[PDB]
C-alpha cells in the first residue's frame, strides 16, 4: 500500500492529468459554451500549468 | 438500499422524534402513519411500505434511564412510528458499561428490521457527543456495528455540545467518543449548540427556550440534507454516491451545514448561492481552507442560469480553499414538495468539508487537557475506576484526536500527498 | 445602412475597439506567419467581439462575415498589418442588393482598413503609457530624470496620432453621414437611392485623403506612423538599469530614441509645409481643415 | 475593462454617493437597481451586472469613525449599492494609523472585487485633501495600490479644501496628501471649495449651506468627466486613452475643470467654446500658461460646425498659451442621455492642465510655512509624536512640493526640454 500501490498511482496521476490538461486547452481554444471549463476548475486549482506557445 | 436511523440517548430521540415527524408532515403520511388522502416521491428508502401506503419509519429507538421517551410514547404519532423496538448516568463509562449487559437484545432489534427490509445501506446515528446516556452507549453500538456489518456504512449526524463550557465531566466524555467516531464511523455531520443558539439570537428573541426551538433548525438541516435521497434527481441517487464527493479522505469526515434562508419562514440561485458561502449563514461556530463544498437547491430555480450562478459565483471568490484536495464546489437541485408553505420559494443548503471545525475538537482537548493536569473530575467513581483502572483509554483518544488535529492542519499543508 | 455604418465603418466604438483588441494582441505577440490568419480564430473573433460589442445583439447582426483577400507570407517586423487584407463581408438580399452594389462594398472596405490602423496606433501607445505605469516608476525610491524626459517624447507623439484620428473623425463619420441620411430622406426614386449613397461614400473617401490625388498627405502619414511604431516598440525591447545618480542607461537605447524623436518632429513640420503646398495650388477644403488641426496654437505645435 | 471607485472619507462617501445616484438616474437604473422599465450606453465599466438586473456599483465605501455612512445605509438606494463591502481622528497621522492596523480586510475587499469584475483598469478615488479621517488614510491606501497593482492606474477626483482659511493643521495634512499623490498617483483632477462656493453665490443665493449645494455642482463635473466613457464614441472610449493628451508629463498631472451652462438648469458650438475659456465658467480659484486643454461637449450638435468652431476659437485666441508642450485643444463629442431633462440642449465641459494650480499648492505650502515657523499647531500628540518623533516626513513633503511648485514655473519657461 505504502509503494507499489503509488508506484500504480503516480503513472494513472501523470497519464491522467496529461489527458485532462490537453483536453482543457483543446477546449479553450474554442472561443454558455465557455463556462466549461472554468466549473471544472471552480476554485483555481490547476488554474493554468503550461501555455500553450 | 433502505436506511435504519439508530435514535439513541435523550437528545437524539427528540431529534429523531422531530426529524420523522417533519417528514411526516413533507411526505404524504397523517400522524396515525396513513396516506393522506389530500396526496412522486421515493419513500421506500426511509420510510416501510404497506400498499395502502402506510409508511412507518425504519426508526431504532434505544432508551436508558427513560424520561422523555414516554413523552415521546403519549404523542399523536406513536401509531406513526411503530417497529415496537423499545427496551429499557449522565458519565461515558455509565453509558457504555449499560449498553454492554443489553448489547444483544438491542442487536437483535437491528437484526429484525436488517432482515425485514428487502436490503440496507446505512445506519444514521441521532447521536449526542457528551450526552450522558447517550454518549458511551452510542461509542459501543457504533463499535458493534462496523464489525457486524463490514460492508455498511454508518453516519452521524453528531450534535456537538458547545454552550459555552451542567455537566463537569464534559470535556472527558466528548474525547471519548470522538476517538470512537473518528476509528469507527465512516461519516459524521457535526452541528454545535452555541452555533445554533447565537442563529436562535439573529432570527428570533428566543434565549432562554433554546433547546426546544433549535430542535426546529436541527431538524430543518437533517430533512434537508437528505431531500435530494427522498425525492428522484438526476444525480445523488444513493447515500454512497453523495458521500463520496464530501468526504474525500477517511479520517477528515466531519461536515459543515449551513442553510440560505434562515429565515424560511423570487430569489435567483446567484443570490442563494452568494449568500449561501458568507459566515453568519454557517451554523458552526495560520491559513485556513475548504477541502471541498457541495450545495442542494429546491425551489423554483431556473436551469440555464445554474452554471451562469456558479460561474458568477467563482468571479465572487467568496469561498476561500486551497486544499491538497481538487474537490470543485458544484450545483445540484432537488424537488420543493407540494402541500407545504412555498415561502421563499428557493432555499437551499450546503454540507462542506473545512478544517475550521479542528478548532472546535481542539478546544474540548484544551478543556479537557486543563482539567486532565488538575484532574478536578477524574470521576474513578466505583463504576468509572474498575471499567478504567488504567484510566490510560483517555490518553489513547488524546493521541488518537491529536492525530485528527494535526491531519487538519497537514490537509492544509500543501504536501498531504505525505503521510498526515 | 445603419448597421453596415455601425460594424464595417466602425460607429459603435466597444465593436471596434474589441475586435481590433484581440486581432491586435495576437497580431503583435506571435503567430505571425498566418497563424492568426487560421478561419477558427478569426471567426472566433469576430463572433466575440459582436457578442461583446453591448450595442446591440439583433438580426441586422447578421451577415457579419470576418475574411481575408491576400495572403500574408509573413507579418512584418513591429506588426504593422499596413495593408493587411482582412476584408469585412456583408451578405445582402435581392431588396438590399440594387440598393447595395459589389462596388460599394469594395469602396466600404477602405476605411475599415485605414481606420484599423489607427486603431493599431493607438493601441501600442495605449500599451507604452501602460508599460511605463508597468515600471510605475514602482521603485519610486529612485525618481530618474530620464524617465522624466521620455514621457515628454511619449507625450508628444500619442497626441499627434490623437489629433489625426480626430481630424478624420470630424471630417467624416457624422459630417457626411447627417448629410447622407438627409438625402436618404429625399431620395424618392431607384436612381435617386443610388447616387445618394454613391456620394456619400465619395465624399467619405474624399474627406478620408484615401483618395488618390491626396497620396502625398498619406505618404507622410505612412512615414511618421511607421516611426511611432518602431521606437515605440524599442523601449519596450530593453529594460532598466541599476539605481544611481542621473540614470539614463535605464533602458539604453534611449540615445538612438532621441535621434528617432528629432526625425518624427521633421515629418511633422514637413506635414505643415505639404499641407499648405497642396492648399494653395488648388482648392480642397479638407486640406485648410488639416493645416489648423496639425497646428492650432503655435507656428507649430 | 471595468473601474472601482474608492470613496473613502466622510466627505468622500458623501459626493460618491451623490456621483452614483446621478449616474442610478441617469442611466436605466431604480433606487433597487433594477432596470427602469420606461428605458444604448456602455453599463459595462461603472456598474456590475447581476442576473436579476441588478445593476450594482463597483464603489468600496470606507467608514471611519462612521457619522454619515449610517445616514448613506438608511437611504433608498442602499439597495442598489450592496456589494456589502463596508468595514468599520481629524489628522492626518491618526488617520494613517487607523488605516495601517485594518489594511488587510480592506484590501481583501479590494481583491473580491478586481476578481468579480471580468477585469479591472482603474481605482478612482472621491478623496479629501485634509480632510481628517479621509486624509491619512487615503494617501495609506493610494501607496499601497499601486505597489500591489503596478500596472493599474489610479485618478484622484480630490476635492482641494479652500474655505478661505475648523481645522487648524489644514496646512500640514494637505502637504502630506500632496506628497504621497505627487508620487503615488497617476491622475488627480482638482477641485476647490472656495471656488464653487464663489460660483453658488453668482448662479443662487445660496451661502450658509454651501457643503450641500456644492455637491451637486461636484456631481455634475464628476459625471460629465466621465459621460463619454459611459456613452459609447469613436474615440477616448477607454480612460487611459482619454487621460494620456490631458497630463503630458507625469508630475504635472492635476486637471482644472469647467462647465459652460453653469446655469445648465439653442446655443452654438462656437458660442459654448468661447464662453467655456472665459474665467467666470472655470471652478478653480510671471506669464502663465495652459499645458494642454481638451473640451467634450453633449447635446444636438451640427457636425459640419465643430471643426468650424476650432477654427473660430483660433482666429478668438481666448486660451493663452505657450507651454513647453504642443498639445492643442481638441472638440470632442458625447451623447446627451435620454430621460432627464434636455434643458440647455447643449451643454459642455472642459478639462485642462493649466500652471496656475501651482498659485493654490503654494498658497497651503504658504501657510504651513508660517504654521512651521511658529510651531503652532505643529502637533505633537501620544499619536503625532510617536508616529513621527523625527517631523521630516513633513520636510520631506515639503521638498518634494517644493520640486512640484518649481516644475510647473519651468514648464512656463521655455526650456523644460531640459531638467525640471
Amino acid at each position: 500500500l505504502v509503494s507499489g500501490f503509488e508506484a500504480t498511482i503516480n503513472k494513472f496521476d501523470k497519464n491522467f492529468s496529461a489527458h485532462l490538461l490537453d483536453l482543457l486547452a483543446r477546449l479553450s481554444i474554442y472561443s454558455g459554451m465557455a463556462s466549461v471549463i472554468s466549473r471544472l476548475d471552480f476554485n483555481g486549482f490547476y488554474t493554468e500549468r503550461l501555455e500553450r506557445l | 438500499r433502505e436506511i435504519i436511523t439508530l435514535q439513541l440517548g435523550q437528545c437524539g430521540n427528540q431529534i429523531g422524534f422531530e426529524f420523522w415527524k417533519q417528514l411526516c408532515a413533507e411526505h404524504g403520511i397523517s400522524p396515525e402513519g396513513i396516506v393522506e388522502e389530500f396526496a412522486t416521491d421515493r419513500k421506500d428508502v426511509f420510510f416501510y411500505q404497506a400498499d395502502d401506503e402506510h409508511y412507518i419509519p425504519r426508526a431504532v429507538l434505544l432508551d436508558l434511564e427513560p424520561r422523555v421517551i414516554h413523552s415521546i410514547l403519549n404523542s399523536p404519532y406513536a401509531k406513526l412510528y411503530n417497529p415496537e423496538n423499545i427496551y429499557l448516568g449522565n458519565n461515558w463509562a455509565s453509558g457504555f458499561s449499560q449498553g454492554e449487559k443489553i448489547h444483544e437484545d438491542i442487536f437483535d432489534i437491528i437484526d429484525r428490521e436488517a432482515d425485514g427490509s428487502d436490503s440496507l445501506e446505512g445506519f444514521v446515528l441521532c447521536h449526542s457527543i457528551a450526552g450522558g446516556t447517550g454518549s458511551g452507549l452510542g461509542s459501543y453500538l457504533l463499535e458493534r456495528l462496523n464489525d457486524r456489518y463490514p460492508k455498511k456504512l454508518v453516519q452521524t449526524y453528531s450534535v456537538f455540545p458547545n454552550q459555552d463550557e451542567d455537566v463537569v465531566v464534559q470535556p472527558y466524555n466528548s474525547l471519548l467518543t470522538l476517538k470512537r467516531l473518528t476509528q469507527n464511523a465512516d461519516c459524521v455531520v457535526v452541528l454545535d449548540n452555541t452555533a445554533l443558539n447565537r442563529i436562535a439570537t439573529d432570527r428570533l428573541h428566543i434565549q432562554n427556550p433554546s433547546f426546544s426551538q433549535i430542535n426546529q433548525l436541527v431538524s430543518t438541516i437533517m430533512s434537508a440534507s437528505t431531500t435530494t435521497l427522498r425525492y428522484p434527481g438526476y444525480m445523488n441517487n444513493d447515500l454512497i454516491g453523495l458521500i463520496a464527493s464530501l468526504i474525500p479522505t477517511p479520517r477528515l469526515h466531519f461536515l459543515m451545514t449551513g442553510y440560505t434562508p434562515l429565515t424560511t419562514d423570487k430569489t435567483t440561485v446567484l443570490d442563494v448561492m452568494r449568500r449561501l458561502l458568507q459566515p453568519k449563514n454557517v451554523m458552526v461556530s495560520t491559513n485556513h481552507c475548504y477541502i471541498a463544498i457541495l450545495n442542494i437547491i429546491q425551489g423554483e430555480v431556473d436551469p440555464t442560469q445554474v452554471h451562469k450562478s456558479l460561474q458568477r459565483i467563482r468571479e465572487r471568490k467568496l469561498a476561500n480553499f486551497i486544499p491538497w484536495g481538487p474537490a470543485s464546489i458544484q450545483v445540484a437541485l432537488s424537488r420543493k414538495s407540494p402541500y407545504l408553505p412555498s415561502a421563499h420559494r428557493v432555499s437551499g443548503l450546503m454540507m462542506a468539508n473545512h478544517t475550521s471545525i479542528s478548532s472546535l475538537f481542539e478546544r474540548t482537548c484544551r478543556q479537557y487537557d486543563k482539567l486532565r493536569k488538575r484532574e478536578a473530575f477524574l470521576e474513578q467513581f466505583r463504576k468509572e475506576d474498575m471499567f478504567k483502572d488504567n484510566f490510560d483509554e483517555m490518553d489513547t483518544s488524546r493521541e488518537i484526536v491529536q492525530q485528527l488535529i494535526d491531519e487538519y492542519h497537514a490537509a492544509t499543508r500543501p504536501d498531504y500527498i505525505s503521510w498526515g | 445602412y445603419e448597421a453596415l455604418r455601425h460594424f464595417l465603418l466602425m460607429e459603435d466604438g466597444e465593436f471596434a475597439q474589441s475586435l481590433s483588441d484581440l486581432l491586435f494582441e495576437k497580431l503583435g505577440a506571435g503567430q505571425t506567419p498566418g497563424e492568426l490568419l487560421n478561419p477558427l480564430v478569426l471567426n472566433s473573433v469576430l463572433s466575440k467581439a459582436l457578442q461583446c460589442s453591448l450595442h446591440g445583439d439583433t438580426p441586422h447582426a447578421s451577415n457579419l462575415s470576418l475574411a481575408l483577400k491576400y495572403l500574408p507570407e509573413v507579418f512584418a517586423p513591429n506588426a504593422p498589418d499596413v495593408l493587411s487584407c482582412l476584408e469585412l463581408r456583408y451578405k445582402v438580399d435581392w431588396p438590399l442588393n440594387i440598393v447595395i452594389t459589389e462596388g460599394c462594398v469594395s469602396k466600404y472596405s477602405g476605411v475599415f482598413s485605414f481606420l484599423l490602423q489607427l486603431k493599431l496606433m493607438m493601441w501600442a501607445l495605449k500599451d507604452v503609457c501602460f508599460h511605463l505605469k508597468r515600471t510605475a516608476l514602482l521603485s519610486h525610491m529612485a525618481g530618474s530624470v530620464q524617465f522624466r524626459q521620455l514621457q515628454l517624447f511619449k507625450h508628444e507623439m500619442q497626441h499627434f496620432v490623437k489629433v489625426i484620428q480626430g481630424y478624420i473623425a470630424n471630417q467624416i463619420l457624422h459630417v457626411t453621414w447627417c448629410e447622407f441620411r438627409a438625402r436618404l430622406a429625399t431620395v424618392g426614386d431607384l436612381e435617386e437611392i443610388q447616387r445618394a449613397h454613391a456620394e456619400y461614400l465619395h465624399k467619405a473617401v474624399f474627406r478620408g485623403l484615401l483618395t488618390e490625388k491626396a497620396a502625398p498627405v498619406m505618404n507622410v502619414i505612412h512615414s511618421i506612423f511607421s516611426l511611432v511604431l518602431k521606437f515605440r516598440s524599442q523601449l519596450i525591447s530593453q529594460a532598466w538599469g541599476p539605481p544611481g545618480g542621473p540614470r539614463g542607461a535605464e533602458h539604453p537605447n534611449f540615445a538612438l530614441m532621441q535621434q528617432s524623436y528629432n526625425t518624427f518632429k521633421y515629418y511633422s513640420h514637413f506635414l505643415f509645409k505639404v499641407v499648405t503646398k497642396l492648399v494653395n495650388r488648388g482648392y480642397q477644403p479638407h486640406l485648410e481643415d488639416f493645416l489648423l488641426r496639425i497646428n492650432f496654437n503655435n507656428y507649430y505645435q
